[PDB]
């Protein structure tokens, strides 16, 4: 076999920091490689050496497989792992990696290639016999060879079209023995949707659940299947939530599920770690293939929590070392056992109010969830982001996953509950209110989602606590206070302070009214929405004497008359005021009040513009009539004397003129009427 | 009207009218502008290297700069002769002397650029400093300024150019109260132009008259004996508060070596004629007896420390500041500046630089829908207030009004000027003349000689004439004065004088074309022939010359010059 | 450990190139390696960069605000590697 000790990865974000963690326990050299800048990042300061690669764009970055390679062999590097993205699927990399001798992680590139293909895969799987549901069978050449198959090749009937996705051709038309409606329905489905006449005619499934078992192999001939996976929850064919323990899969299932897979992977030849993914109607009550992917997952730590091996825990990523390493498997299928369950959860920095539309920030405060073992369940967080960390919208919305391992479902989905209310991060709206509704309400602790599970509670989920006007008194107190001396030291004679903060929430301003009485700074009262009370308040040391962008951060406490108390470390700033404590986070933001305060004239401007002086002689203007003029350009040049002396009128509107290049006009005459743009 | 803040927010916040946004698009104008400022740059970037190690040029590629070949090999073997001696050629001793990671300035450089014209018709004098470097320098937490004399005696130690720099020093560090260093190095006299560089006044007399008349307001100075000082130079060392005498080559002399011949000639050695004499003479002449230039400039370095200027500049300067950018980039600043040799005048713009130089880039604009010719206003220039005038246009008398009062508010307040030249511009109209112009011309011009607030110019472009005087002039004490590539200085008019003159000379009504060929096309070569980088700074007509892109650096350094002042 | 020499360069040359990781080692089994050992890596022109920097800025603002007319900054470092500056 050939040794190892420099290692190399592609990719970048919670992968890399994966990677280079058991390394450290290998005792193996590591690598980095990184953007243009993309230099404070984490992974770099986790590596022992890093390369910078070029322009941010995925072009330039991380896709010149061919320098990358020229690199890592000035480099000697001993083993490469692409990761996820990039040229994770890419046979021409793979092949280039084998002719410069260095030991690729993963697949061989037939199978990439042959993967590759929808069509060549699927014929693949149909030569091997395993169970496949194709996409099509011929064509519409006669319409009773649509009866004769009918009860022929696909019991069930999917008539649909032979591409477009109206599909009024189907009907749901589960019922056999149908020869009436069928062919009208196809026929009124090629009415003002022709395309192509042929029809393609399979099974029609009523509900659908996403299963994906996981494999792993040697390259002297000796593998074995990992426990299954669900992933019916997906939002616009993103990964929302997912359960290494298929919720309600009978053992024997299971077992079945792996000589499937099993044979599919030798059929292909393969070597590594990769999965099976299939679909399953449980009316039907039988699994068909739909897809695999040649290359590890995301999922991969999920799974793990679900799985052991000789009573010792499982590292997925050290076992595609030591395949890479030539060493054979220690192992049966046997010595793999499971114990409890787990689940997982994906945050996104984005906005769900909005078109889930990434947002690029800076990263203010991150709380970090408590990541030990407590109760009757473990709970990690891994998060390729710290703080003073900021997100680049060319990468993907990623922050962090989030799985609860339990010896009991119920103790897993519990735990999660409480780190996902937990985490916190200032400075970026984030989704993580979100999955925690799509948690308590949905009845989904049972285990039974289909595919399609989050298309109908998009009424009941997209919903989030109220600010009470409360809230509103903390969040605008904390802005004066975390930017000045407001309150402090004040005085007026015979009279009481007041001081006003104006709110936008959501498209109506807010305003709310601040006031003293007595000699008390710390007594305080307050009136928002026509709710009066009193409250005091005691704050915490100052810092963040620069007030930057991140501004400052302290902590606060009120004690309001009613009798409670709370505690909010307010990050606030010029654009919006963050409050995050009890009854969670919110950011109020700030009415907006700027508008060129000074450049505002509305003046008509209706003559005598521009005027020139008695030589006159204009020409060459190069400013087109009727077009806006806010800033000052050179409306018209005049020569006096070789004195271009150019007006240069700042007059905002359009400007219309009235002469023309190389006409003598007198003293102060009408050149142009710089008028508003009415 | 739902308008209700505190003044912030529309303040300290990244949109306040304050600032400028003047973007560039770089269109072919701008290429035009940008590219012909790279080449009024890159040879004045140039020359400047020439003259350092001045005629040895290795590269031998200088084509850039328009020198005539000069025989490198004679300048090599003077080199050489000269450091076989034991004596550092070159500026070194400079940056030797001063702290390291600490800034210097180079007051006067080309200085005496191709002068002289001597008997070969193509060769002028090879005078490829003035014969001495002057620049300010920051030695041991003490702001100095520091003259070294050059070791060029090929020519004769000192021309009408070298005292008058000498002279120009003196009078910055009394100004500015910062003690000298002088470096001497001397080959005596000149006795060919000695007519023009002894006698009369502002003369080598002058020298020691500064040298007590400083010692007077008690702003100690200090010279270090290279080598031979004689025909009057022997004075310097004798008035000195400390003086440095190198062991072996260090000598001072009233008298020279060939001068006891023919008068009583028992010649003997050079060392008992004056020069270092460390045997424990009668004389108590010369403060340190160094071995070594190592020692020499230790001792100068250490004598500079025992003054206690150090307090008052830490207290007066803070060296511990934080940098405050512009926010534009400062390489855009050569785009805006127009062309050259265009017929008529180019259009031109000031706001762009403004808002590339200053800090923030902010400005705080006076009066401008008011006699939007002139511009004045406040400014920022790191971590210190600032006043600016920038000239755009043709004078009017409101101008020289609203000149006047920001001038006043200036002296007012204590306010720093600066002042970036432009045309002269004084309308000729008959209405105007009858409107008082001369009047008001002289409310500016006596506002702007009264002022006691310290006063730098430097030239943008275009500074002919009598317009000056307006704005400010090397005869109304500018305490620092720095130029761009693309200047002209000269009579009333640039271009119209050609016009004018060409009608009231001597010219028949016919022969019209011949005659502007002899008049209009000589007056053009006569008034363009002077430009920014012969006629100024080589005769220390506005000594400093810089580049535009570097300004705010050069007027910050300025700046804590004249914080030193009384 | 910085501040005085450690033999750590001559135990892990003791580690790696000797094939003592089979397990036979005699009393004498220093003595005829020593030419193996007594090895240590070669400093590359590009350590002295790093090295030289830090000596400058890791005692003054050498390179911090500086500024020179038409002209570029300059600043050396003399290091006398084994005998030969
Ligand atoms: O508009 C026409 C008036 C032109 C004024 C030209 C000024 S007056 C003083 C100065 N000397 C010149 O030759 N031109 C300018």
């Amino acid at each position: 076999e050939r040794k190892v000790e420099k290692l190399l990865v592609a990719n970048r974000g919670e992968i890399a920091c994966r990677v280079f963690r058991t390394c450290r326990e290998m005792h193996i050299r590591t690598v980095a490689l990184f953007c243009e800048a993309e230099r404070n990042a984490k992974h770099v300061a986790e590596a022992d050496e890093a390369v910078c690669i070029g322009p941010p764009p995925a072009v330039n970055s991380y896709l010149r497989g061919e320098h990358i390679i020229s690199v890592a062999k000035q480099l000697n590097v001993d083993a490469i792992h692409p990761g996820y993205g990039f040229l994770s699927e890419n046979a021409s990399f793979a092949d280039a990696i084998t002719r410069s001798g260095i030991e690729f992680i993963g697949p061989p590139a037939s199978a990439i290639s042959l993967m590759g293909s929808k069509s060549e895969s699927k014929r693949i799987m149909e030569a091997a016999g395993v169970p496949v549901v194709p996409g099509y069978y011929g064509e519409n050449q006669n319409v009773s060879f649509l009866a004769e198959e009918a009860k022929k090749v696909g019991f069930p009937i999917l008539i649909k079209a032979v591409s477009g996705g109206g599909g009024k051709g189907m009907k749901i038309v589960e019922r056999p023995e149908d020869f009436t409606f069928m062919l009208e329905s196809a026929k009124r489905e090629a009415t003002n949707f022709f395309k192509d006449d042929r029809v393609i005619l399979e099974r029609y499934v009523k509900r659908s659940r996403h299963i994906e078992c996981q494999i792993f192999f040697d390259k002297h001939g000796r593998g074995v299947f990992f426990f299954e996976r669900d992933c019916s929850v997906q939002r616009r064919y993103q990964k929302v939530l997912e359960e290494a323990p298929a919720p309600h899969l009978s053992m024997e299932t299971r077992q079945r599920i792996g000589e499937v897979a099993l044979q599919a992977a030798k059929a292909v030849g393969y070597v590594g770690a990769g999965t099976v993914e299939f679909i399953f109607d449980t009316s039907t009550g039988e699994f068909y293939f739909m897809e695999m992917n040649t290359r590890l997952q995301v999922e991969h730590p999920v799974t793990e929590e679900v799985c052991r091996i000789k009573g010792a825990p499982l590292d997925l990523v050290k076992l595609q070392i030591k395949t890479a390493m030539g060493k054979p498997l220690t192992f049966s299928q046997e010595d793999v056992t499971l114990v409890g369950s787990c689940i997982e959860a994906r945050v996104y920095a984005e906005s769900p109010e909005r078109g889930f539309l990434p947002e690029s920030g800076p990263l203010t405060f991150i709380r970090e969830p408590f990541q030990g073992v407590r109760g009757p369940a473990r709970t990690r967080l891994d998060t390729g982001f710290r703080e003073g960390d900021n997100v680049l919208i060319h990468y993907d919305p990623m922050l962090a996953k989030v799985i609860s391992w339990g010896r009991s479902r119920e103790e897993a989905l519990r735990g999660l509950r409480q780190a996902l209310g937990e985490y916190k991060v200032a400075g970026i709206n984030t989704n993580i209110e979100f999955l925690k509704r799509c948690c308590e309400t949905p009845e989904f602790a049972r285990g039974g989602v289909t595919t399609n599970f989050i298309s109908e509670h998009e009424s009941q989920l997209l919903k989030s606590p109220v600010v009470t006007p409360e809230v509103a008194a903390m969040a605008a107190t904390a802005w004066l206070l975390n930017r000045c001396d407001n309150w402090r030291g004040a005085f007026r004679l015979n009279s009481d302070t007041n001081a006003t903060v104006h709110f936008y929430i959501d498209d109506h301003p807010v305003e709310v009214r601040l006031h003293t009485e007595g000699a008390n700074y710390h007594k305080i009262f307050f009136s928002v929405w026509d709710h009066d009370g009193s409250f005091e308040v005691c704050s915490g040391p100052v810092t963040s004497k620069h007030r930057d962008q991140k501004s400052i951060v302290n902590d606060f406490t009120f004690l309001f008359e009613n009798g409670m108390h709370h505690t909010v470390l307010a990050v606030a700033t010029e654009g919006d005021v963050t409050v995050i404590g009890s009854f969670g986070l919110h950011q109020l933001r700030l009415l907006p009040l700027t508008d060129g305060f000074g450049d505002s004239s509305t003046a008509g401007g209706t003559s005598t513009k521009i005027v020139s002086p008695m030589p006159g002689k204009v020409s060459k203007l190069l400013v087109k009539s009727g077009d806006l003029v806010e800033k000052g350009q050179v409306l018209v040049i005049v020569e006096a004397m070789k004195m271009e002396h150019p007006v240069r009128a700042l007059q905002d509107g359009r400007v219309s003129f009235l002469v023309k290049e190389g006409e003598v006009v007198g003293g102060d005459h009408v050149l142009a009427t710089v008028a508003e743009e009415e | 009207y739902a308008h209700h803040p505190i003044d912030y927010e529309r303040s300290t916040s990244k949109s306040p009218n304050i600032l400028r946004l003047p973007a560039n698009t770089s269109d072919p104008t701008y290429q035009e502008n940008m590219a012909r400022m790279e080449g009024l740059v890159e040879q004045l970037r140039a020359r400047v290297r020439y003259v350092q190690a001045g005629g040895v040029v290795p590269e031998e590629e200088a084509a850039k700069a328009g020198v005539s070949i000069s025989s490198i090999e004679a300048d090599d073997r003077v080199r050489k002769l000269h450091l076989s001696r034991g004596k550092m050629l070159a500026r070194d001793r400079i940056e030797r002397l001063i702290d390291p990671g600490t800034r210097f300035l180079e007051l006067s450089q080309l200085a005496g650029w191709d002068l002289y014209w001597d008997d070969k018709k193509k060769e002028y004098e090879r005078c490829y400093s003035g014969g001495i470097v002057t620049g300010i320098g920051l030695v041991n937490g003490v702001r100095c300024m520091l003259v070294a004399n050059d070791a060029t005696v090929k020519g004769g130690t000192y021309y009408p150019i070298t005292v008058k720099k000498h002279l120009r020093a003196q009078k910055i560090a009394e100004q500015n109260h910062l003690p000298c260093i002088y470096l001497v190095d001397s080959g005596g006299a000149n006795l060919s132009r000695q007519d023009d560089v002894f006698p009369d006044e502002q003369h080598f007399g002058r020298i020691f008259y500064n040298e007590a008349q400083m010692s007077i307001k008690s702003i100690s100075q200090i010279a270090v004996v290279m080598g031979s000082c004689t025909a009057g130079g022997a004075y310097v060392p004798a008035m000195a508060d400390e003086n440095i005498i190198v062991a072996r080559n260090g000598t001072i002399f009233l008298g020279g070596p060939p001068l006891v011949l023919a008068a009583t000639g028992e010649k003997v050695s050079s060392e008992e004629l004056g020069g270092a004499d460390v045997h424990c003479r009668i004389s108590g002449v010369g403060d340190h007896y160094a071995t070594d230039d190592l020692h020499a400039l230790y001792l100068a370095r250490r004598a500079v420390a025992n003054l206690n200027l150090k307090e008052h500049n830490e207290a007066r300067n803070p060296t511990d500041v934080k940098p405050v950018p512009p926010l534009y980039d400062p390489r855009e600043l050569g785009g805006f500046i127009p062309d050259m040799l265009s017929d008529v005048v180019k259009s031109f713009d000031v706001r762009a630089i403004i808002a590339r130089i200053v800090d923030g880039s902010r400005f705080d604009e006076f009066k401008a829908l008011y006699g939007n010719t002139l511009v004045c206003g406040f400014a920022r220039i790191e971590g210190m207030q600032v006043g600016i005038i920038a000239n755009q246009g043709i004078l009017y008398s409101e101008s020289a009004l609203k000149g006047a009062h920001f001038i006043g508010l200036c002296t007012q307040r204590n306010v720093p000027l600066l002042f970036l030249q432009n045309i002269t511009g004084f309308m000729v109209g008959k209405k105007y003349e009858e409107g008082g112009i001369a009047r008001n011309g002289a409310r500016l011009v006596m506002a702007v000689s009264s002022a006691p607030v310290p006063k730098v110019t430097v030239l943008i472009g275009g500074s002919y004439g009598a317009g000056n005087y307006g704005m400010c002039g090397r005869a109304f004490e500018p305490r620092f004065l720095f130029m761009w590539p693309n200047a002209r200085i000269s009579v009333m008019g640039g271009t119209q004088a050609a016009t004018v003159l060409t009608l009231t000379n001597r010219n028949l009504k016919n022969a019209s074309e011949a005659e502007i060929a002899a008049f209009k096309d000589k007056v053009k070569k006569k008034y363009e022939k002077e430009g920014s980088c012969y006629y100024s700074t080589a005769r220390l007509w506005d000594d400093g010359v810089i580049a535009p892109e570097d300004t705010r650096v050069v007027v910050a350094e300025a700046l804590r010059a004249t914080r030193l002042a009384p």
